[PDB]
């Protein structure tokens, strides 16, 4: 009861996708073949998780901070969590849009407890498929007063040192095992059962080391 | 394949 | 069982606990007082796990990385898993020594499954309070390591002088109550809870009055974790 | 209280 997120809202939340694969010249980064097809996984295994998937296209640095900020603006009271999900190059603490680079923190800000009341006490899901190279109170009651970072977790499809590797013509490793387990465990374990399913499914596919950044204060179950 |  | 770590070893493994409590006078930082409960308070709830708990004081950058480059050239054949605390001042990526910095990759990169064998497929937990830069408030890992951070980069990572730090305060409070019964994320994330919830900084500047912490925990583990 |  109290060692869980509290899942009884009229909605799961909205699960927002950035699909960048066409990248301009100056970025100096390749096509990225196959994350259409991630896309698309990813679009039909989390809407049977119950989220409202929404999917965007070859997105500049400003179209990511743009939509996000959007999205923190929206009204999550009758929602149960937040999720994100990123499809793109990456080097260390940044992402790729279309035309450059911008800050992972910087697209997570947006969500914090003091900018994003609606979504406060509540799961903020981020999964990031990419290489990763190599401030107010919440409330003005000390008693209800939690850190702004709390209740956030990020699923990065590697560690920095290793890379992210895509098929193609199939897609991520990541994506297929995180899909995959969804379909079939989505709604009966904990998050990080999950997660840590979806690491050794791509540790024994052989180098490419998934992992998980926790900042919850509960458990989850997508119920 | 190809890395990101 | 097939989801979870095999836990049927002679002993549960080795714990290290470094200590860091008074610093060089060129390094410029202060006395970390309460981080001696703290050090003791980790011997007790750690040990009652089944570890094998040695604790050091005041260690520099050099006796640090060898007493974990020693630590990864025993055998650890009979052991279930390692484990690492970590207490003392800190920045991003970085741990101080009595005499300066060390970065915390270089720390656990001694036990790498290419540089420690005994330890390979068998979880590796460091457990590390310590500051990770404070602007808001390389050697790579492997699977089957988990990081336990008091805090998350940019923010602080706060200490009762009289108590100890809230991060330390936490995980045993967890440990000795829940820590033979539930699985090490869950245990990390009522942690995370305690820290987020209980605690708020004190000081007569309200700059740096009633702030929070939040732990971060970092986690490459590729199955479940039970201590028993 | 104290920082780290
Ligand atoms: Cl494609
Ligand atoms: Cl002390």
């Amino acid at each position: 009861a109290t060692y869980q997120y509290n899942m009884n809202f009229e909605k799961l939340g909205k699960c927002i996708i950035i699909n960048n694969k066409n990248f301009d010249k100056v970025t100096g980064m390749g096509v990225r073949n196959g994350t259409d097809k991630d896309a698309e996984a990813l679009f039909k295994c989390f809407r049977s998780l119950g989220f409202d998937v929404i999917v965007y296209n070859d997105c500049s640095c400003a179209k990511m901070q743009d939509l996000l900020k959007k999205a923190s603006e929206e009204d999550h009271t009758n929602a149960a969590c937040f999720a994100c999900i990123l499809l793109s190059h990456g080097e260390e603490n940044v992402i790729y849009g279309k035309d450059g680079v911008t800050p992972i923190k910087d697209l997570t800000a947006h969500f914090r407890g003091d900018r994003c009341k609606t979504l406060l006490e509540k799961p903020k899901l981020f999964f990031i498929q990419a290489c990763r190279g190599t401030i107010n109170d919440t409330d003005a009651n000390p008693r209800y007063k939690i850190p702004v970072e709390a209740d956030f977790l990020f699923a990065y499809s590697t560690v920095p040192g290793y890379y992210s590797w895509r098929s193609p013509g199939r897609g991520s490793w990541f994506v297929q095992a995180l899909c995959s387990i969804l379909e079939e465990h989505g709604k009966d374990l904990e998050i990080m059962q999950i997660l840590t399913r979806v690491n050794d499914r791509v540790a024994r596919h052989f180098k490419q080391i998934p992992c998980v950044v926790s900042m919850l204060t509960k458990e989850l179950y997508f119920s | 394949d190809e890395v990101d």
